[PDB]
């Protein structure tokens, strides 16, 4: 979280938290209810978000869903949307934690090696995530949509 | 380590569940006490040295412990003991901020009972040193924070006994 | 592979001859070869079989010859001389209080030559001299060693 | 310690690592250019205590 | 570690025996299969990644193992598992070149059963991952080498169970 | 403990799965070797004492171990050592019948390494005592059973080292 | 299994296995192929056995699916057949091993306490099991039907 | 346990040495002091109760130790403490007769430091109780035996600290 | 010793030694020089005692040095007399200690199990041990020969 | 480590006592033998190599130990063994100068018994190597120093057995 | 001691004691008899040295025995002289060994942290030690007074 990150840096330098570290915990916790609302809205529309990302993806890359494509077929496509459902879930976790610790251990560290084995094209997974940003972001107020957007762009960043 | 919030995230992650109403209620129960945790940490940190001195004075020194044959005899060992005390105070302050005792297990209790048995360090006397610092802390931090600080000192002390 | 095992056969088969030629060649004043418990430079200023050595000093000196030969066969199977340089690297000092170091080299010199008569020098006659050269080379100098 | 430059000075973890690395013993055996290696049984005289 | 050439030497050294006819016959039995071992290693090495991929596909993924609650859930653990798989493949290739399983004991099996018990790593599932890589390997390397590669995969798998 | 068959049943029970084709194939692979396991156990049991005697003779006695200062010096300790040997032989015979090493962990290896460190019992020497009994066993039981008996002796010995 | 039972008795006595207990194992090995086959056959028709067991049960004991009955309602009935599916599974396990062993640990030791808490009438669970015997037994040859029947009557026995 | 005569035998047995001149000299050095050890034991035994009484009076009672909050407060704990004192006196008398401290380790010191830490028993105060009994003992037994009795009291007291 | 056996009684009752216990230590230690002389004489003739014991043994029971005998051969014989040398040594220890503690821990507790394993015939061994008494006893004065004889008869007793 | 003098200082420090008559007598008993210890060390140091050679000649070589199958077979192991011998000699010389065996425990005996069990190093044979060096040492150093040098060789050898 | 600072130093290079290094092991031995004597003399007058040190201290620094002083009161003064008794004892130890060694481990390493906790003014403890030097030094011959004085000035130095 913001808490975990602050503390780990504190303990590693053998010290109490800084004024800065204390301030960010305070600003973070003040945004608690708002962050929880952002996760709720997105949890509430998860099935819709996954499908609209999936349409946006297959237009932009009809090949992935083509003879020599990693997601070619009905059940190679079913698993692909399931992976898109996984990442949206992790994005809701990140938003309520206020950093990526959880998102990272669960779904980016090791992701290159996993997908290389499965021979999944990584950069088109990054596209599927942009597609989810676009849908999710259209169900949130301007301010909340930006706050959510940072976590989408992080995942897009880590698959790189 | 984990805090209140990551405790919940990891409990749901292993089930692959999006956060539901029960989860969201737990996290609220943490956020709603958060500002008070911060204020309490600033009191403890800034009174650190005085808490150790008053805790040692009530529970350790003026005794056989500090006399020849005692484990906190010699400036070396007296220094090691109040060094330890500072660890406890400091980590309990971390646990209370995090709202989770997991750090007290990972970085303080693991192997410590046997380490103390191996050096001869008196366990019961160390617990009193912990419960005296709690007593002082609970005065300094006030109604708002007293119960919440207290529990992680109690976590520490039943971890040794 | 296949050569080396054949090459090593030959050395093993008539191991004693190679040893007796050395044993006879430095020990004058009797039959050195009777002693070996199988049968159960300057260089020489020939030790005598009963006068300077004794029976017990002689048995150590005879075993080594046989034991020295054995190591090369082990050495031959593996890629190198590692089992020979390592056990001979400081051998000079343990031996010198009661063995003439330079006398012992002549038995080693002799063995290398006498070992070769067996081979038809295709490549495997070169080999036996190569392994046994190590024992001699790495032994002398006596400053470089240990 | 304290924090001196960008920081992470005499740390807890940070201090321990400089202390190891700047030790006499470290820069002797592996000084400067070699990556550290286990000095176990074959390599050095091992203590038995 | 030891290999067939080396084992013959140390097995005789402890008896202080020259290599004799029986020894020389054993070493021949190794040398005579040597060229085939090399060719087989070059196939395995150059198909390493595909063997793991096909072995995981037949014996690990598309399952509860990769789902929440499963030990190869999370990219972290999926990565650790196929990392392990690469170790097994690579070391089995060493054992087969050496014509001796001793390296599989010294550097792979020692303590591994309990390490897996301590982390919760499913042993039976790991064995299937080993015996699936063997299946793939035996196709790729051909009649010449199939039986010889196979045994060190079987050594690995009865080492865990 | 578990055997081949209950290993499979419990692996499926935790998934709540009826036994499927893969499971049924594993169980067949056990049943099809079963008669041979029984014959092998009857040879080991009835030659128990001779196996220990020949294993001790090749790997323990006529040595510093049995001399003053050695761990199997005194009739007391010599008796304790060959008593142990009988345990190993007997349990390995159980493991091989069961076709599962789990009993060797539960009732033999757990804590044994440290027990031996605490008494001073020489570990390397004990392993040689295990691998000598294996050597004898593999002669007595014949082609049919040699590999299968052998593995549980090897399980025992990498469990100590 | 038969193996586990034989061995445990052997080890308790701390002596290698006898003749008389090194036989039963041989019988079991021959039996196991047949035993494995019976379990597979039972597994194939599981849905039919459960459903027809469930009809046979509710005719014979309509009170459990009545106002004050433990299995009254559509779910409370759904969970009841699921429990019948559980016990058929355990019966296939028992048959294959040749010894009841694992089934006991999985579904009879503690079963009185479990069902007493839930207030489930135990003897009508025993009836549901008799009902499954009747169905399963009609899909097996005379000889195999008897061999299966022993394990059904055991469960019926243990709920007592 | 071991005594001077026995220790010489077991120390040589592990080397498989006959008793030689050095051994025989050690045993003489024990036998030659033997009569004096016996007389000293008869003084200690017959003054046991008075030694404890005078040692407690100089080093334990008339103090905070015997007052509420003190570890030898309550007739229960006062009784336990002078019970302990009798153990020390009695065993030190054994050690001095045997001319070997090994019994003080085997049957008195092993685990005692931590036992006292666990109950809260003051270690430094107990040492003073030991060194006060030594003081009394050294008067009662006389020039002949004073140094020899004294050492096993000193063994006891550096065993706790 | 007498000390080890007796002090143990003191410590176990949490007390100093009795007048009785002190008296026996005194009488015991007075009998020291004599016991040391008895051990010296026997140590001084060990090779003779063993060898002549070994002849006396093989007459009274030779079969052990015959085709199917445990001690058949030169190095199977080198071990039987070595065991006789072991026990004479332990007998000298016992005599100087004035009891069997040392003799017992070193060479009787576990001796049945050791020799049963080796299938050395133990009961022949008792006779062999008895022969040593006869030889050793002929090198000692009447009084010292009896004192020695008790320890020989103990070993003979323990065996069986 | 500690010597005669620091043994006394630390024994009094834990009691917080100034040195008294008994202490002062002990220290005198050391100082009064000091010049003789120095002379003895200079003899041992300057004859180091000859002592090892005569000790090995009487107690190790010309034997099965130096033959194939023996632990001091190979120039490697022969070198390791006489290397060890030099340690023993050198440290015993330290212990004798210090008039305290504590260094022999801290830097030589700790773990050595098990280290030798783990490598197979024959303990009884090593003790004879120690007691042969003692024999030589006692001749070279003379009446003055013989008994005092001897004890630390005896300390070493009962430390292994 | 001088020895400790010495046998351990010629063991960090694996060698025997250097011929020059057995000479520091010679001056100290001669010195030790004199050194032992000085310590005994200091020990005899300990109560007088402490008490007169304590008067000299409180004149020079009356603030420590005043309202806001660490040693204010009868029992805060009693502990203060007890600490002065501790350090005189350690000074006798240092003199006798010939090397400061044990005193460091007993009473300077950790002393800053101890006294900072108790809030004791360190530099006035250093004054108490100077005061003891003055008294002790007046009970010793010129030569012995200097030899003693080095150890007093060390403690004064270490509290700094
Ligand atoms: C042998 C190594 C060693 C030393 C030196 C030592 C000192 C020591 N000094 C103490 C207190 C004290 N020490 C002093 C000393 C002084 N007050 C002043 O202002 C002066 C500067 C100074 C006298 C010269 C005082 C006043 C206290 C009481 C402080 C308190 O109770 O808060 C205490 C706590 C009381 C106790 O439990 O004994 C210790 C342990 N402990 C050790 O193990
Ligand atoms: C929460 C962390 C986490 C993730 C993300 C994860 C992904 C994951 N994706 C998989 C397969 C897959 N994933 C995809 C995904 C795609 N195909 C495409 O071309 C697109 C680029 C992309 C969809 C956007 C496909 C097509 C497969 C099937 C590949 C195969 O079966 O070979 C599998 C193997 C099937 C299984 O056993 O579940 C895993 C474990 N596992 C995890 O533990
Ligand atoms: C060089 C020889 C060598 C081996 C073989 C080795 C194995 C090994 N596997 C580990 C963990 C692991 N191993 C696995 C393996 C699997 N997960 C599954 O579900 C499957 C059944 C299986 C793959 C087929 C997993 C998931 C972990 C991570 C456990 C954790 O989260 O802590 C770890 C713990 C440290 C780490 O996480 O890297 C070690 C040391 N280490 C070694 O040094
Ligand atoms: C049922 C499973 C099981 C095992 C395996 C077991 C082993 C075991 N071995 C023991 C001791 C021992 N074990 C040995 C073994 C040996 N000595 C040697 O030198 C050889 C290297 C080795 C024989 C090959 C010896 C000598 C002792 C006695 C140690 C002592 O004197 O205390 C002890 C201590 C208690 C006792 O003495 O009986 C246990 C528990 N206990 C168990 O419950
Ligand atoms: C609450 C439980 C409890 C009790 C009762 C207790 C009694 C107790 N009585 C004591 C002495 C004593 N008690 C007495 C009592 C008596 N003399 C007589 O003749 C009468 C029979 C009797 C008065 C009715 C006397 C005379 C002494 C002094 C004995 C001495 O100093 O040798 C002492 C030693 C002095 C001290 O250090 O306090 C204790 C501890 N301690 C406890 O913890
Ligand atoms: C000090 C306590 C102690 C004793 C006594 C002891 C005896 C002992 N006797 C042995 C063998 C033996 N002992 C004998 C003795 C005899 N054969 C006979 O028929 C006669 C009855 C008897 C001679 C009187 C024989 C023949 C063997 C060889 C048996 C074999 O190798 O199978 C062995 C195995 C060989 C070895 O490794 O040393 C031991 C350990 N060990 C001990 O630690
Ligand atoms: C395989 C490599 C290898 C060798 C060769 C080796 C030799 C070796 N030679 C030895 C002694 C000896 N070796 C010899 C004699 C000789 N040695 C010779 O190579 C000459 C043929 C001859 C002198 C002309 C003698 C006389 C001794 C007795 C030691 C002494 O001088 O006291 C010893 C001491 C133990 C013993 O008495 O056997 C070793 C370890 N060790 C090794 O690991
Ligand atoms: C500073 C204190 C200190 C000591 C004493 C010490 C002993 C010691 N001896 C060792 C090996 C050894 N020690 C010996 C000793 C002997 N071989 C025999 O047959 C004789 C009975 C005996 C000589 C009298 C041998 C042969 C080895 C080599 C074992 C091997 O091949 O691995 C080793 C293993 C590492 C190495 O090989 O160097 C250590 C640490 N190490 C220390 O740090």
């Amino acid at each position: 979280s913001v808490l975990t990150k602050a503390i780990v840096n504190a303990d590693a330098e053998a010290r109490y938290l800084s004024p800065g570290e204390l301030d960010r915990i305070k600003s973070f916790v003040a945004s608690g209810e708002r962050r929880l609302r952002i996760a709720q809205t997105l949890t509430e529309a998860r099935e819709r978000i996954v499908k609209q990302a999936g349409d946006q993806l297959f237009q932009i890359r009809p090949d992935v869903v083509s003879p020599g494509g990693n997601a070619y077929g009905e059940k190679m496509t079913a698993l692909c949307l399931r992976d898109l459902d996984y990442y949206l879930r992790l994005v809701t976790y990140g938003i309520v934690a206020g950093d990526v610790t959880p998102i990272e251990e669960i779904g980016i560290i090791g992701v290159k090696e996993m997908y290389n084995s499965l021979q999944t094209p990584i950069p088109a997974v990054a596209e599927g995530v942009r597609a989810m940003k676009n849908v999710a972001t259209s169900l949130l107020s301007g301010d909340d949509a930006a706050e959510a957007g940072f976590y989408f762009d992080y995942l897009v960043g880590a698959m790189q | 380590m984990q805090d209140a919030i990551t405790a919940v995230i990891n409990n749901y992650d292993v089930q692959g569940k999006y956060l539901d109403g029960a989860a969201l209620d737990k996290l609220k129960a943490y956020f709603t006490t958060g500002a008070v945790r911060v204020r309490a940490a600033a009191v403890i940190s800034s009174n650190a040295t005085t808490i150790i001195k008053e805790a040692a004075a009530k529970a350790l020194i003026y005794s056989d412990l500090t006399r020849p044959g005692g484990n906190m005899y010699t400036t070396r060992r007296y220094a090691a003991c109040i060094r330890d005390m500072d660890y406890f105070l400091r980590y309990a302050t971390y646990a209370m901020l995090a709202g989770d005792p997991s750090i007290l297990d990972e970085r303080v209790l693991n192997g410590l009972k046997e380490t103390y048995n191996s050096l001869g360090v008196p366990i019961a006397a160390t617990v009193g040193g912990i419960q005296a610092m709690k007593e002082v802390v609970g005065g300094l931090v006030g109604p708002d924070a007293a119960k919440e600080a207290s529990i992680y000192f109690d976590y520490l002390s039943s971890g040794l006994s | 592979g296949q050569r080396r095992i054949a090459i090593v056969a030959k050395l093993t088969e008539n191991a004693e001859m190679i040893v007796s030629r050395a044993a006879n060649r430095i020990f004058v004043g009797g039959s050195p070869m009777a002693y070996s418990e199988r049968q159960k430079v300057p260089p020489d200023f020939e030790p005598i079989n009963i006068a300077r050595y004794g029976p017990e000093r002689m048995q150590k000196s005879i075993r080594d010859l046989d034991w020295f030969l054995r190591y090369t066969t082990y050495a031959i199977l593996a890629g190198d001389p590692s089992i020979l340089e390592a056990n001979c690297l400081g051998l000079r000092e343990i031996l010198e209080k009661s063995c003439s170091i330079s006398a012992t080299i002549v038995a080693l010199l002799e063995m290398r030559k006498n070992a070769a008569r067996l081979f038809k020098d295709e490549a495997d006659s070169k080999l036996v001299s190569s392994y046994i050269s190590v024992v001699i080379r790495a032994l002398d100098a006596d400053r470089s060693d240990a | 310690i304290v924090r001196g430059q960008s920081s992470m000075p005499s740390g807890g973890l940070y201090a321990l690592i400089d202390a190891l690395i700047d030790s006499e013993e470290y820069t002797s055996i592996f000084g400067e250019d070699t990556v550290p290696y286990l000095r176990n049984l074959g390599v050095e005289a091992q203590p038995s205590w």
